[PDB]
RNA sequence: UAGAGCACUGAUAGGGCUAGGGGGCCCACCAGCCUACCAAACCCUGUCAAACUCCGAAGGGUCCCAGGUGGAGCCUGGGAGUGAGGGCGCGAGCGAUAACGUCCGCGUCCGAGCGCGGGAACAACCGAGACCGCCAGCUAAGGCCCCCAAGUCUGGGCUAAGUGGUAAAGGAUGUGGCGCCGCGAAGACAGCCAGGAGGUUGGCUUAGAAGCAGCCAUCCUUUAAAGAGUGCGUAAUAGCUCACUGGUCGAGUGGCGCCGCGCCGAAAAUGAUCGGGGCUUAAGCCCAGCGCCGAAGCUGCGGGUCUGGGGGAUGACCCCA
RNA sequence: UCCUAAAAGGUAACGGAGGCGCCCAAAGGUCCCCUCAGGCGGGACGGAAAUCCGCCGGAGAGCGCAAGGGUAGAAGGGGGC
RNA sequence: UCAACGGAUAAAAGUUACCCCGGGGAUAACAGGCUGAUCUCCCCCGAGCGUCCACAGCGGCGGGGAGGUUUGGCACCUCGAUGUCGGCUCGUCGCAUCCUGGGGCUGAAGAAGGUCCCAAGGGUUGGGCUGUUCGCCCAUUAAAGCGGCACGCGAGCUGGG
RNA sequence: UCCCCCGUGCCCAUAGCGGCGUGGAACCACCCGUUCCCAUUCCGAACACGGAAGUGAAACGCGCCAGCGCCGAUGGUACUGGGCGGGCGACCGCCUGGGAGAGUAGGUCGGUGCGGGGG
């Protein structure tokens, strides 16, 4: 994707947001710079883009960079978007959050079951060559009370686990409603 | 009820400070356990009280894993 | 350090002690009232800390 | 729970850390003002929720009580209050998230947890997921 | 400390791991397996704490140096009074995140400034510290249509309730404004015209269950369109409707989010009201600008008194702040 | 003793929660020496826990007695005088 | 255990409706007031009941509020005095309406009724028991309303409490 | 000047743990032995003494590697002396000066003083 970045300087950083711009600031191992982006433009953009792909910021100065949001601070007190970081890439392997689609007919779900998640996006190390959109999960043969781990991954070439193998991934537990409100009002 | 009890204020705490001159025998700093050691012209008794040994000015001297030393830079 | 001259023209009746005193070492007695003292980093902290209180001019 | 008896009152603040975001689950409810949310207030929207689309999924509750509610029998001042009539509540400041449910359909999420906010005394606002988490 | 954090001290929502306890398989040879159960220690997600703190501000205290001549300070001594305080803002306990409640702290006014202007009136909210005079002059708060001093000022928006004249969860095609997405002159929205078929009475269930009590499963054909079917309805059927397609039709149309102001929610006791009259492109609210009224504050003139400075055989008196 | 106490000190309420009215001639003084709790693994009675062995284990023990603070680069454990 | 721990004597309890003096609204009881926890009522959400159908009628779990009658909290005016129940007498005001008036819905055939809205102008009984308010009861009634006025009214009365 | 090593002190984890490598002529430790000084509530393991042979295994020195630990921006943000405004309240906002924590990029498996021995 792509966002007319533009540099920083000498702006007021909150007086900056009530004009309709973005605070935030790009940078590498060896960068560090002031810049700010377009609320309305990075927003509709970081709605798909988010925070696996890479967003390309086209500064004034022409340059392309492979850039992608290492972190975004979120306004409490209602939330919104208030600062924003742009992790530039090169050549060497980075980490990342990567999209895991669970895709599949879980046992749970034919006996009634709920569909549980825990990492729709796990972290690992990758060459800025690889830009896998997603991960196929193959949660299907998980029956209610089963999980499935870390360690339990299909991982594609090139990419390495950065986390803790035996890390969850996903799980089916139980439904709720009548057995155990009535019988928890009675056994609390 | 019965809660309404409590040992009077003992004002202990850092008596002197870096950059005060003192005589001799000045209690530089009364402390509870050790959060203040001695050093450099400095002594402590019983309920481990530092003071001056000589005359000059107060100092600080922070040292991680040995402690926080105070010292006096004797002067005349 | 050139001049510095001040007008009192916020009564300081209601602002805390402090403030007051400041009026002092600047020495303003009364309200509309001129005070050319010099421009040092001194004397400014108390002009700054009552600039609500008075409009300072820079001669 | 398990400390020990009474507890300060204490001041509700800024909505500072009383404020997250949807960790888990897919639809959440978040806080508009700041107040103590009792005890009762947790299980009314729960079993509002859960009864609301029977055989549900999972009703996450994120926030918990633990705040000794203080109050007098009727009488004057000999000491501390005995507290505890209410029970207990949790320091809910808007942005905070109380309840999230996953693994349903949206039209049950978004009648329950607007039941459930009924059930609440504090004005609220449903938020959906989006991508706001950190990563890169 | 604020905050912040979970590294200790405890709480804790979910998940994994897994000791221990329950249940089932099964033979007592006493183990082995499963468990949508209770759950220790450990890990991940996530969070709470005055008496928890890995961390940690603004700030506050203090000593040296510098400005600071002030009804500043320090020393010795004489003479006191005071030892119910209160309101207010802020930070906390108690209280019920009640009280013209109460208990400390930081400051402030009232006290003793019930002296003056404003706030309708009103010890403490806003303005401002009254030595005396004056039929002078600028301004402060507030205010500038009439009671009332001074604009029915100027320009640009909002609000049709008299809102303004000031109550909540919650409710609402009120009305205006900004962004995103669907659909549309290759013919859209709506009304309107007709159709909206079979297997199938989807499986099951049930007395029945035929799209439409309920459960679960979760096709094919014809075609421009018709769904293993949305509601009303029947005992179950029928019958109507809708999404859908074509004709009509002719220009827009639909949804979401955020914002301004108003509407409902709104029931009290001697007569009624925003202080009143009365006000609607304002005499309401928001925004930007000029002008003016207005205090015992400031300036102007004159005068008293006290303190300090100068002329000064001159004590004296004169002038100045 | 701690919190309340608003980062110096101090600071209130019939505010929250807990102690003291002692004990020790060795639990002191000096000298020299010594290092915890637990966890795991291994072992006759024991076997959750006596005692012994190996590795890990910086202070979560110990420090007479509540708590706080301090503390093994000793205030702790032992012997001589 | 001068432990009331700055310790009046070496040596000390209780009673007064037989009571008194000095003083306080620095302080309780009555009333007012501020508040609204308690009380009355209204309202949001709506599991669920009502064959069927959540809104004829009804409402869990929980949330918002109005009033300012009760109990209650605070101790602000009044302790050189604000008379305190009930009754009687005279009332007057509110509306959240008991009746009569009108109206919507109905699980409204009709009659009768249920519930909600509008609506004080007027009306809203005699008696038994108790100091009672309150309430129970008899007989009737179109109905036998709730509440404010220092729970109106002792310089109008009563004095059973 | 400079290098390797020995003693000792400072900075007090960017020097710690851990896996790998590496040095013994010199320096260091282990090592031989327990007669004498002296010792383990049992042991010469520890402390101690006399001193050749052997190794660099243990310990340590040096170097490497980042998995753990640790150090940590910047950017923005929370909060806040000070000044001001708005709401019934719970609370919210602006100007002025100050400005964390956490998370990100990232840094580090040491640096350094005096003296002594050896080239
Ligand atoms: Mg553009
Ligand atoms: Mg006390
Ligand atoms: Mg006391
Ligand atoms: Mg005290
Ligand atoms: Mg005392
Ligand atoms: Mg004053
Ligand atoms: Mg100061
Ligand atoms: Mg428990
Ligand atoms: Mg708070
Ligand atoms: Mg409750
Ligand atoms: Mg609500
Ligand atoms: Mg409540
Ligand atoms: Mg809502
Ligand atoms: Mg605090
Ligand atoms: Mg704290
Ligand atoms: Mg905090
Ligand atoms: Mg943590
Ligand atoms: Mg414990
Ligand atoms: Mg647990
Ligand atoms: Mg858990
Ligand atoms: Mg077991
Ligand atoms: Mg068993
Ligand atoms: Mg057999
Ligand atoms: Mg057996
Ligand atoms: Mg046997
Ligand atoms: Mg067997
Ligand atoms: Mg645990
Ligand atoms: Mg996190
Ligand atoms: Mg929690
Ligand atoms: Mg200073
Ligand atoms: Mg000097
Ligand atoms: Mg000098
Ligand atoms: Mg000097
Ligand atoms: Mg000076
Ligand atoms: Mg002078
Ligand atoms: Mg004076
Ligand atoms: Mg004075
Ligand atoms: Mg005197
Ligand atoms: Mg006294
Ligand atoms: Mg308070
Ligand atoms: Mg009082
Ligand atoms: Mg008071
Ligand atoms: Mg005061
Ligand atoms: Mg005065
Ligand atoms: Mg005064
Ligand atoms: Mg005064
Ligand atoms: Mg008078
Ligand atoms: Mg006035
Ligand atoms: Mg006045
Ligand atoms: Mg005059
Ligand atoms: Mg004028
Ligand atoms: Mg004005
Ligand atoms: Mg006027
Ligand atoms: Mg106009
Ligand atoms: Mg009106
Ligand atoms: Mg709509
Ligand atoms: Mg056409
Ligand atoms: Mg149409
Ligand atoms: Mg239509
Ligand atoms: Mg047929
Ligand atoms: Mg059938
Ligand atoms: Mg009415
Ligand atoms: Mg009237
Ligand atoms: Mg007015
Ligand atoms: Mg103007
Ligand atoms: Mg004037
Ligand atoms: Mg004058
Ligand atoms: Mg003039
Ligand atoms: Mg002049
Ligand atoms: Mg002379
Ligand atoms: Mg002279
Ligand atoms: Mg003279
Ligand atoms: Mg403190
Ligand atoms: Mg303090
Ligand atoms: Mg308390
Ligand atoms: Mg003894
Ligand atoms: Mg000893
Ligand atoms: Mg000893
Ligand atoms: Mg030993
Ligand atoms: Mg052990
Ligand atoms: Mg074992
Ligand atoms: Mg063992
Ligand atoms: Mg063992
Ligand atoms: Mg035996
Ligand atoms: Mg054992
Ligand atoms: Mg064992
Ligand atoms: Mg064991
Ligand atoms: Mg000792
Ligand atoms: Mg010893
Ligand atoms: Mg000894
Ligand atoms: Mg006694
Ligand atoms: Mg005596
Ligand atoms: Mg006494
Ligand atoms: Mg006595
Ligand atoms: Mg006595
Ligand atoms: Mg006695
Ligand atoms: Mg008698
Ligand atoms: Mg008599
Ligand atoms: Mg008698
Ligand atoms: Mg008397
Ligand atoms: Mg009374
Ligand atoms: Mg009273
Ligand atoms: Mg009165
Ligand atoms: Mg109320
Ligand atoms: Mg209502
Ligand atoms: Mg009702
Ligand atoms: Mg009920
Ligand atoms: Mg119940
Ligand atoms: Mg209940
Ligand atoms: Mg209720
Ligand atoms: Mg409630
Ligand atoms: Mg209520
Ligand atoms: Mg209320
Ligand atoms: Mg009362
Ligand atoms: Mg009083
Ligand atoms: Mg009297
Ligand atoms: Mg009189
Ligand atoms: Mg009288
Ligand atoms: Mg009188
Ligand atoms: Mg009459
Ligand atoms: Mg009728
Ligand atoms: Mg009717
Ligand atoms: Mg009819
Ligand atoms: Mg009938
Ligand atoms: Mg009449
Ligand atoms: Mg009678
Ligand atoms: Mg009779
Ligand atoms: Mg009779
Ligand atoms: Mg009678
Ligand atoms: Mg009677
Ligand atoms: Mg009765
Ligand atoms: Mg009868
Ligand atoms: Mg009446
Ligand atoms: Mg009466
Ligand atoms: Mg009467
Ligand atoms: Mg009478
Ligand atoms: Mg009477
Ligand atoms: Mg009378
Ligand atoms: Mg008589
Ligand atoms: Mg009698
Ligand atoms: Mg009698
Ligand atoms: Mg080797
Ligand atoms: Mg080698
Ligand atoms: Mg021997
Ligand atoms: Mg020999
Ligand atoms: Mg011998
Ligand atoms: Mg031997
Ligand atoms: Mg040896
Ligand atoms: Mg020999
Ligand atoms: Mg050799
Ligand atoms: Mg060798
Ligand atoms: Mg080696
Ligand atoms: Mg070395
Ligand atoms: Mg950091
Ligand atoms: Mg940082
Ligand atoms: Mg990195
Ligand atoms: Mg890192
Ligand atoms: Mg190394
Ligand atoms: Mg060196
Ligand atoms: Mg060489
Ligand atoms: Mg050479």
């Amino acid at each position: 994707y792509r966002l007319k970045a533009y540099y920083r300087e000498g702006e007021k950083p909150s007086a900056l947001r009530r004009a309709g711009k973005l605070p935030g600031v790009m940078y590498n191992r060896h960068l560090n710079r002031k810049v700010y982006v377009d609320l309305v433009e990075f927003d509709k953009v970081f709605r798909q883009a988010s925070i696996h792909h890479v967003i390309v910021l086209e500064l004034p100065d022409g340059q392309s960079l492979p850039t992608l949001v290492r972190q975004v601070n979120l306004d409490k007190r209602r939330r919104r978007p208030e600062h924003v970081d742009f992790f530039v890439l090169s050549d060497e392997p980075v980490e990342m959050y990567v999209p895991l689609r669970f895709v599949g007919t879980p046992a749970g779900v034919r006996a009634g079951g709920v569909l549980q998640e825990i990492h729709r996006d796990i972290l690992v190390k990758v060459s800025p060559r690889n830009i896998p959109e997603f991960i196929e999960v193959d949660v299907s043969g998980l029956e209610i009370g089963d999980s499935l781990h870390a360690s339990d991954l299909k991982l594609p070439p090139g990419v390495e686990l950065a986390v803790s193998p035996e890390e969850t991934i996903a799980a089916v537990v139980p439904p709720e409603d009548v057995e155990k409100l009535a019988e928890e009002a009675a056994a609390e | 009820t019965k809660n309404g009890r409590d040992s009077q204020a003992k004002r202990l705490g850092v008596k002197r400070y870096e950059g005060q001159v003192v005589r001799a025998g000045n209690i530089l700093v009364r402390q509870r356990g050790t959060r203040f050691k001695p050093g450099k012209n400095v002594g402590m008794g019983r309920d481990f009280t530092l003071f001056a040994l000589v005359d000059g000015v107060v100092e600080f001297q922070d040292r991680g894993r040995l402690g926080r030393y105070v010292h006096v830079r004797p002067l005349a | 350090m050139p001049r510095l001259k001040v007008k009192l023209v916020k009564s300081p009746i209601g602002y805390p002690k402090d403030q007051k005193a400041a009026l002092k070492a600047l020495g303003l007695r009364r309200l509309q009232q001129e005070r050319v003292l010099e421009d040092t980093p001194a004397i400014r902290g108390n002009v700054e800390k009552v600039a609500h209180l008075v409009r300072v001019e820079v001669v | 729970r398990m400390k020990y008896r009474k507890q300060q009152r204490g001041r509700l603040k800024g909505a500072t850390k009383g404020g997250d975001y949807v960790a888990f689950g897919d639809f959440g409810l978040v806080a508009l003002e700041p107040a103590w949310i009792t005890a009762q207030q947790i299980e009314a929207a729960r079993v509002a929720m859960v009864r609301h689309f029977r055989r549900g999924g999972k009703i996450f509750i994120r926030i918990f009580p633990d705040k000794p509610y203080t109050k007098k029998p009727l009488e004057v001042r000999m000491g501390k209050g005995k507290g505890n009539v209410e029970g207990y509540v949790a320091v809910v400041k808007p942005g905070r998230v109380m309840f999230e449910v996953a693994g349903v359909t949206e039209e049950q999420a978004m009648e329950a947890l607007r039941i459930a906010g009924h059930k609440l005394p504090i004005k609220t606002k449903i938020v959906r997921r989006d991508a706001y988490d950190e990563a890169q």
